[PDB]
């Protein structure tokens, strides 16, 4: 199925396409996801809506981190009330997307995400030109890391498998 | 003669590169290549350019 | 009509296993020695093994006879080159599940139906719990029961490679394990322990008790980490070899991590993708009757 | 060589393309419609497979004689034999940074290798050992401040040639017990690319193969041409119609390594990427066949064994006469 | 130069291969030379390898490097846009008939 | 010289028996060994 974009009137191109594999048991997940592989660039994240498994189809590489950015923003946020201890509503658990087959750069951005390294806010973050604002600050977390810091972040930027 | 074809050449975008090579070409004259290899060694007496 | 005094068939001269190298011919103990490694730095943690399921397949009604044997070695071992095989008789095994049965299993490879003159065999009582368990190899392929091709990889190279100073706590650090060579290697080592009567050691797994199944695991715990070995370069993402002076050593990439596709290509034994649904499928069947 | 190119060629107004041809498809023909027909499959699938058998046969010949070869070649090395001239053959070599920039590089590129580091002064005797692991072969970048006599030692038995950028002189660039390093007393020769890398189909690598390429009288670009020519004529298929349609009559792209790529936007061969990349464009095989390249390995062993081998060396001349007729 | 460094790498593309020669089956035999000592260029030595030839490749170097250098420079037209592309087709024809 | 040989001299002698610089037919050139399922050619046990 493809997904449209927010607006009414904003009637251009799609940025991605989402998938749904006919998938009952467990032991079916494990083939999908291994065979989903030497594949272009998709993604899948965490959990499911209906107990079925269904993955992204990106468009160009460009328009992978312009939308890989704007969920693991949206993440960062539900582990700000986790982390104090609240009633959170929302379900998924682990908001940030998990790049299977994809490009370079998603790997630097993947890492940078998984060990929370924000702090706070609530200044009304921008919304667009977010992305570049996140992988700025991605790099200059490597120019810092103690060894053992940079001994993690140099594997999960090598592995970017596994959330 | 066989300088600069790879021929498939004459075409419409190659006749600007075509002339520039073809204004360019040095006639195989037996005594003219013959007197680029004496120079190399014989010793002169005027500062020719 | 060879019977076991519960030494088990492999406590026996009649079929070992030993790899050929050196000029002369080696036991699996002696080659070992020579695989010495290092680390790389990526995690490589001990999952857990999911049970089978206990369905076991139908042998759909078939005259003559196959030789079950043959298929399970030239599947995991296979070095020439093997093509699709998901399909196949490959499950006649649980014919020889059920308690009464005639058809037998002979030396050699072979599943008989009924027993013939002048051909041994092994006890018909002991042939039976390997069934109930190698018989569930038969659905290697059905969607919803294959295993799968990731996971149990971690398991195997925590066992070829793995010092115990590690799997007594079920980490261990991705490792690039590299030995001495010769000529063929990789491929050579293929071609000789394909011929090894596998079955005259499954069989030992199923039925010898805890007396004598911590006597049997001590002596061949090498016989496993030797065609576990093998199973193992048919995975790996590189097999470039170093150059001292005059020698040669054969660096594997990453042993224990599992890939998709064969760095041998030309240099070593290659599997296929029907081939990685098979190899997890026996992986992970094998593991939990052994640990 | 690029594939999509806009080379100046035409396939006869194939390339040419052209509108206003969509007037007779409006206005001047009839369709089926306002029985149909259905071709048989048969008739397209035997051209298919026609054209795609003329093709092996093509280049076949080309790409063994380009497999036999490519063994390795070049890259002028001088070796400093240090000690008390107790050598020929040291072990304390070097080459330039030019000399690097277009033999080593390149092929450093097709097996995706991180680095290799630089020497550059005060590293550790383990620090070259650190980079040779994951580099797969020896060698290492450079020499600024003078190192020390515990590295400079390690890299003698390990090989690990070190490129320098200068050649002016290289006895300020080491510290030492004084013998033979005074930018003398040193034999030059010539390295081997058959040696400083033989990975698995990239680079041909054997002894019955090492052996062969040590005999033949020094090959040229002329030589290696008329080589893969008498080759040709030593040895209706409606693809023999095409096979002379073909620009057959050409085929000058040296290939001895050669790799499938994907240039940038503009001008720059990417590393073998992964994700973006399909399967088969990883390794060449040398272009040979998969079954074919396993009967080259049972053929190898017939041409190396000690009864072919008839032609013998060297004839001593002497007056002994008297005769026991012996066949030796 | 510290910015002019791309106008010096260009420029050194210019320096000779072959070594120079004292020569000497002319000094042995007292032929009469100007000099103080007898020297010359050769002007590039000869093969070494099996099938390497150095001189080829450094040529070849030539034509990688002045390849950049057309493939690069921004024309302000179209046609002489295209006769930018179909001059790779001399550039390289020419560096296979050099070897 | 002489690499190719096998054998020589299929004749007996006038009254001895081996005559002189005899060569018998190697104990290789008369083995076949089955073949493996895998591999393609083995000789026999020895042993």
């Amino acid at each position: 199925i493809p997904i449209t974009n927010s607006n009414i009137f904003d009637d251009s191109s799609t940025p991605y396409n989402v998938r749904i594999w006919h998938a009952p048991t467990m032991t079916e997940v494990n083939h999908i996801l291994a065979l989903m592989r030497k594949s272009t660039l998709v993604s899948t994240h965490s959990s499911w809506h209906w107990n079925v498994l269904h993955t992204f189809h990106y468009r160009s590489e460009s328009d992978m981190i312009d939308h890989f950015a704007a969920k693991i923003l949206e993440d960062w946020r539900q582990k700000e009330k986790l982390d104090k201890g609240a009633l959170v509503e929302a379900d998924r658990v682990i908001q940030r997307l998990i790049p299977l087959s994809s490009s370079t750069y998603v790997q630097r951005l993947a890492a940078i995400g998984a060990l929370y390294p924000n702090e706070f806010t609530e200044n009304v973050l921008d919304l667009s030109r977010l992305s570049t604002a996140l992988l700025q600050l991605s790099d200059t977390y490597y120019q810092h890391a103690n060894d053992q810091l940079r001994r993690l972040y140099r594997r999960m930027y090598n592995d970017s498998r596994t959330l | 003669k066989r300088y600069f074809p790879e021929n498939l050449e004459q075409n419409q975008s190659a006749a600007r590169l075509v002339s520039a090579v073809k204004a360019r070409a040095s006639e195989a004259d037996i005594s003219s290549i013959h007197l680029a290899i004496a120079r190399e060694v014989s010793p002169m007496f005027n500062v020719h350019e | 009509m060879l019977q076991q005094p519960t030494g088990g068939y492999t406590t026996l001269e009649q079929f070992a296993f030993t790899i050929r190298n050196d000029g002369t011919n080696a036991t699996p103990t002696q080659f070992l020695q020579l695989l010495s490694y290092e680390a790389t730095e990526n995690e490589l943690v001990k999952k857990t093994i999911p049970t089978p399921e206990t369905h076991l397949p139908s042998a759909r009604n078939v005259p003559g006879n196959v030789y079950i044997e043959d298929a399970i070695t030239q599947a995991l071992f296979g070095i020439s080159a093997q093509n699709v095989n998901a399909h196949g008789y490959f499950s006649r095994l649980s014919a020889l599940a059920l308690p009464n049965t005639s058809a037998r299993l002979g030396l050699d490879g072979v599943i008989y139906n009924s027993e013939t003159i002048n051909i041994p065999f092994y006890d018909p009582a002991a042939v039976a719990n390997f069934a109930a368990t190698y018989a569930k190899l038969g659905n290697a392929s059905t969607p919803r029961y294959r295993a799968d091709m990731i996971d149990i990889y971690a398991h195997v190279g925590l066992e070829l490679a793995g010092t115990d100073a590690e799997r007594a706590a079920g980490v261990m650090p991705v490792k690039r394990a590299k030995f001495d060579s010769w000529e063929g290697s990789l491929i050579s080592l293929s071609r000789d322990v394909v011929n090894w009567k596998i079955l005259a050691f499954l069989i030992d797994l199923c039925s010898l008790e805890g007396e004598a199944l911590r006597a049997f695991k001590t002596r061949n715990r090498d016989v496993f980490r030797m065609m576990l070995f093998i199973m193992s370069t048919a995975v790996a993402a590189n097999v470039v070899n170093r150059k001292v002076t005059k020698r040669v050593d054969r660096v594997l990439e990453y042993i224990g991590v599992n890939s998709m596709r064969t760095a041998g290509r030309t240099a070593t034994i290659t599997y296929d993708l029907s081939r990685h649904e098979f190899a997890a499928k026996f992986l992970q069947l094998t593991f939990t009757r052994w640990n | 060589k690029p594939i999509i190119e806009r080379q100046g060629e035409t396939v006869d107004g194939l390339t040419i393309i052209d509108t206003s041809i969509v007037w007779p498809i409006l206005c001047q023909c009839t369709y089926p419609l306002v029985e149909i027909v259905y071709p048989d499959p048969s008739t397209t699938l035997s051209q298919s497979l026609s054209v795609a058998q003329v093709l092996s046969k093509l280049t076949l010949p080309d790409a063994f004689i380009n497999m036999i070869l490519s063994g390795g070649d070049s890259v002028v090395m001088r070796t400093y034999q240090t000690e008390a001239d107790d050598d020929l053959d040291e072990g304390i070599r070097m080459t330039t940074y030019d000399q690097y920039l277009s033999h080593i590089r390149e092929r450093l590129h097709i097996t995706n290798v991180p680095d290799p580091i630089y020497i550059t002064g005060a590293s550790t005797p383990d620090q070259i050992a650190a980079s040779v692991q994951a580099t797969h072969v020896a060698v290492v970048l450079y020499q600024s401040g003078v190192i020390n006599g515990s590295a400079s030692t390690y890299l003698r038995e390990n090989e690990v040639l070190v490129v320098m950028p200068d050649y002016y002189d290289v006895v300020s660039r080491f510290a030492n017990a004084n013998l033979q390093m005074n930018n003398n007393r040193y034999h030059e020769s010539v390295l081997e690319i058959a040696d400083i890398f033989d990975q698995a189909d990239f680079i041909q690598t054997s002894d019955a193969v090492r052996q062969l390429r040590a005999l033949m009288p020094t090959l040229s670009t002329s030589q290696i041409r008329h080589a893969i020519e008498r080759i040709a004529q030593i040895t209706t298929d409606y693809g023999k119609l095409t096979l002379r349609f073909l620009g057959t009559l050409t085929r000058s792209l040296k290939m001895q390594n050669a790799q499938i790529r994907r240039i940038r936007p503009d001008g720059t061969v990417l590393r073998y990427d992964d994700q973006i990349d399909i399967e088969a464009f990883r390794w060449s095989r040398y272009f040979l066949d998969e079954l074919r390249l396993r009967r080259l390995s049972v053929g190898l062993r017939l041409i190396t064994n000690p009864r072919i081998a008839r032609r013998f060396d060297g004839v001593r001349i002497m007056y002994l006469t008297d005769d026991d007729p012996d066949p030796d | 130069l510290a910015g002019a460094n791309t106008i010096i790498a260009i420029m050194r593309l210019f320096t000779p291969q072959g070594f120079l020669r004292t020569d000497d089956l002319a000094i042995a035999a007292n032929f009469p030379r100007a000099s103080r000592n007898p020297q010359t260029y050769i002007p590039y030595t000869n093969q070494r390898g099996t099938v390497t030839n150095e001189f080829a490749s450094r040529f070849r170097t030539i034509v990688a490097t002045l390849a950049n250098v057309v493939n690069e420079r921004a024309v302000q037209d179209d046609m002489q846009k295209a006769t930018r592309s179909c001059t790779k087709q001399w550039l390289r024809h020419l560096e296979t008939q050099f070897d | 010289i002489s690499v190719a040989r096998s054998m020589r001299a299929i004749v007996n002698h006038n009254e001895v028996d081996r005559p002189r610089g005899a060569v018998a037919p190697s104990s290789y050139e008369m083995d076949t060994g089955t073949l493996s399922r895998n591999g393609d050619l083995l000789y026999s046990p020895v042993a």
